[PDB]
RNA sequence: GCCCCGGCGAGGCGCAGGCAGCCGUCGAACCGGGGAUGCCCGAAUGGGACCUCCCGCGGCUUGCCGCACUCCCAGUCGGGAGGGGGAACGCGGGGAAUUGAAACAUCUUAGUACCCGCAGGAAAAGAAAGCAAAAGCGAUGCCGUUAGUAGGGGCGACCGAAAGCGGCACAGGGCAAACUGAACCCCGGGCCGAAAGGUUCGGGGGAUGUGGUGUUGUAGGGCCCGCGGAGGAGCCCUGGGGGCGAAGCCGAAGUCCGCUGGAACGCGGCGCCGGAGAGGGUGAAAGCCCCGUAGGCGUAAGCCCCCGAGCUCCUGCGGUGUCCCUGAGUACCGUCGGUCGGAUAUCCGGCGGGAAGCUGGGAGGCAUCGGCUCCCAACCCUAAAUACGUCCCGAGACCGAUAGCGAACUAGUACCGUGAGGGAAAGCUGAAAAGCACCCCGGGAGGGGGGUGAAAAGAGCCUGAAACCAGGCGGCGAUAGGAGGGUGCG
């Protein structure tokens, strides 16, 4: 995108109005060193199947599977990441993408490899 | 027998339809938020256009 | 240079910011018509300032020349 | 229904199908006020499918 | 800029950009809803005849100014009012300083 | 919400945090381009409207097209134009009073408010019957000065220019007539072509003149003699290269080790990138977590440039002449009304008179006479420089929910008035709903024990002031006199 305002109103509206064509964007997570080398590329945007490893918050060096990817939220679901309510059932904690770290790839889709070689 | 003109039996028989309160799954849908809306109309309090 | 203040900021509190009484800042009575008026030629109420301090404003004196004609020398 | 499977037919067999669905969809919303709610929706948007690619056809 | 760093280590000025790089702030106030979160901090001056690649190497450092001779004001020498700034003149500024005679 | 072509690359189903379900990998949602459907009223138009609904004609085969008024071309067939809407800016007409003059009548307010008509993306103006004055300039429009000046004015209050000078931007063309006299234009069909546009039949115009010529100052043109015969600049795009021009692409470097904490974006230590330390987001103050940023990228249609491609309508120079022509209720005078700084010397209109017309005509601030200087009206078109912003874009010593637009939100909304018309209020849970499982009482709203959470912050939700009210604590409190206070001693 082209976000050259200074003005903090302006990013904001853009932010919280922007088509859903680009929040995919707006939602990507950063690779671990060893896909990091053997691909060539820093981030990638999330996607279900994907293996992370949480690096902020209270479920530190838990790992797991994506499981839900929300664009009006900016929120993504980890199998593993729950707390439990007062009756006892258990819901997920939802999460920012720029808190995990992407560890295992999910690749049965032809355009995420082409992603993958644009940009390296 | 009491004699109405056509449009505006249309007309009264949209008012008519538009006057009820929000429904609930709207509320828990919104948590809280629309629970009244402004064309609550009485036929003792407020009187339409004709 | 020097950027003294305003006075009004000094007057805060004065309850008529200079002007005497609470009667006195009025309209054009309390100058005693707008602009001009009262110089003379029809009312005198500020004639004697006229005769002291303006003379020649009222009335007319002499004839101009067309600047076609006029030439000014170096 | 799918515009693909729609293009392979013959105007006579999109009018009985028209024909069909609006039936269905009189039965549906006399029940209806009485297990897929959305039966509705989908039976109009194919109805308006079938009128789209009919008229195409015509206009040629 | 790398370079321009080892340049400035060695002449001694980069405490200065340290300094200008530590006692920036984020401002008290209702700038901050109209931008004007962080007020930065002055540093050093580099006063220049011509730019030929110096604009480019020494712009990202904090409170860094490169200026041309021809086209030199008051403010680049003294912000908010106060004289006295660190400055790095080149030969042929001072060159060109003793043509303008000012 | 239906279809197609491209892009993006996995989720999606408006504001809008639900129950059931469906669409999507045969490339959706979303973005760009293009199509289809599109009820009634409304200029509203087959004819009528006390209720945005009714009632008909034909002709073709229920299904279909046509049938308003005013006008042009026509012609007993048909082909065309107009009507309504638009914030501000634009052109042309009609035209007050409050007010000031310390009253008021000329004046001022004011060619203002408001009314009527007419256009566009800009409009209007525009190529000297001019400005000047011993020198000269050279169409129009805009900016700065000229200047509160010349001048107007109960010469009062007040009103009020231009030329010139310095700049922005530049550009000039065509009719009427004299001479010629059908050599001409338009519509349809038959052909050729990418096309510029040719050529044929059938019709409509035109001798009350279609076309050719020609467009200006003591001049220009025509005719008349003659020597010369570079209209060739434009237009069409089978071809062709380049460039602009997208949705869109790429884009560096720590989540390293300890403490605090619910959570590091904190403190301390150790490193790195920088043409990138603008801005924003993420569970606290982040150049190195993410978007971006500096800077490199590509691009279909659409558009500009030029090489080529096929094709067009009249043509210069120098001068002679007792030969012809060059705009009429017009120029000009008098009078009346309006208007202007325009004063005996501004412009507009009405009424009564009224020319010359190339051996001619006009202007030069009262009239007229004579000189000198400058020009040729009464017919037409014309870019750029300028004004505006119902829309979009960027920025800010602007406001920060009694502010700021009336409206931060289901606002010109609810609501009031027969009607013209008038017109509000109303923002904030938490990092996450984790939005209180379970037991006793109560008809119930609810109370009490227990739970979630770092914290009840419990939707009657951030903080949570004052006035006011209830209870608890302390001091006084039923022989007593001053605006509720001051000093001194208990």
């Amino acid at each position: 995108m082209k976000l050259d305002m200074k003005q903090p109103r302006k990013q904001r509206k853009f932010l919280y109005n922007a088509p859903l064509h680009l929040r995919g964007k707006i939602m990507s997570a950063p690779l671990s060193k060893e896909l990091r080398e053997k691909y060539g590329v820093r981030n990638l945007p999330i996607r279900v199947g994907d293996k992370v490893k949480v690096m902020r918050g209270d479920f530190k060096g838990v790992e797991g599977k994506v499981v839900e990817v929300d664009l009006r939220r900016y929120r993504i679901h980890v199998e593993g990441v729950t707390h439990k309510k007062t009756d006892g059932t258990e819901v997920f904690y939802p999460l920012h993408p720029s808190n995990v770290m992407i560890v295992e790839l999910n690749l049965e889709d032809e355009k995420r490899e082409k992603i993958i070689e644009r940009r390296a | 027998a009491r004699n109405k003109p056509f449009a505006k039996k249309l007309r009264l028989a949209k008012a008519a339809k538009q006057n009820r309160r929000v429904p609930v799954w709207v509320i828990v849908k919104t948590n809280r938020k629309v629970i009244t809306h402004p064309k609550r109309r009485h036929w003792r309090r407020t009187k339409l256009k004709e | 240079m020097i950027r003294r203040r305003k006075k009004v900021r000094k007057l805060r509190g004065s309850h008529t910011h200079g002007w005497g009484c609470k009667k006195k800042h009025r309209g054009g009575g309390s100058k005693g018509g707008r602009g001009m008026a009262g110089t003379g030629k029809r009312k005198d109420q500020k004639w004697t300032w006229t005769i002291k301090y303006a003379p020649d404003r009222l009335g007319k004196r002499g004839f101009h020349r067309p600047k076609a004609v006029q030439y000014i020398p170096k | 229904m799918k515009p693909s499977e729609i293009r392979e037919m013959s105007i006579e067999e999109i009018d009985k199908k028209i024909r069909e669905l609006r039936l269905e969809l009189a039965k549906e919303r006399g029940v209806l006020t009485m297990e897929n709610p959305m039966v509705i929706r989908n039976l109009r948007r194919d109805i308006a499918r079938l009128l789209t690619i009919k008229r195409e056809k015509l206009r040629e | 800029t790398a370079q321009t760093r080892e340049i400035f280590k060695k002449l001694g000025v980069w405490d200065d950009i340290e300094r200008a790089k530590k006692n920036t702030k984020i401002r008290a106030g209702k700038g901050k809803m109209r931008g004007r979160r962080y007020k930065k901090a002055k540093g050093p001056l580099i006063v220049v005849a011509k730019n030929e690649g110096i604009v480019q190497g020494a712009r990202n450092h904090p409170g860094v100014d490169v200026v041309t001779v021809d086209n030199l004001g008051v403010e680049y020498l003294a912000p908010g009012t106060h004289p006295g700034r660190l400055t790095i003149w080149t030969k042929g500024a001072i060159e060109r300083l003793r043509e303008i005679y000012g």
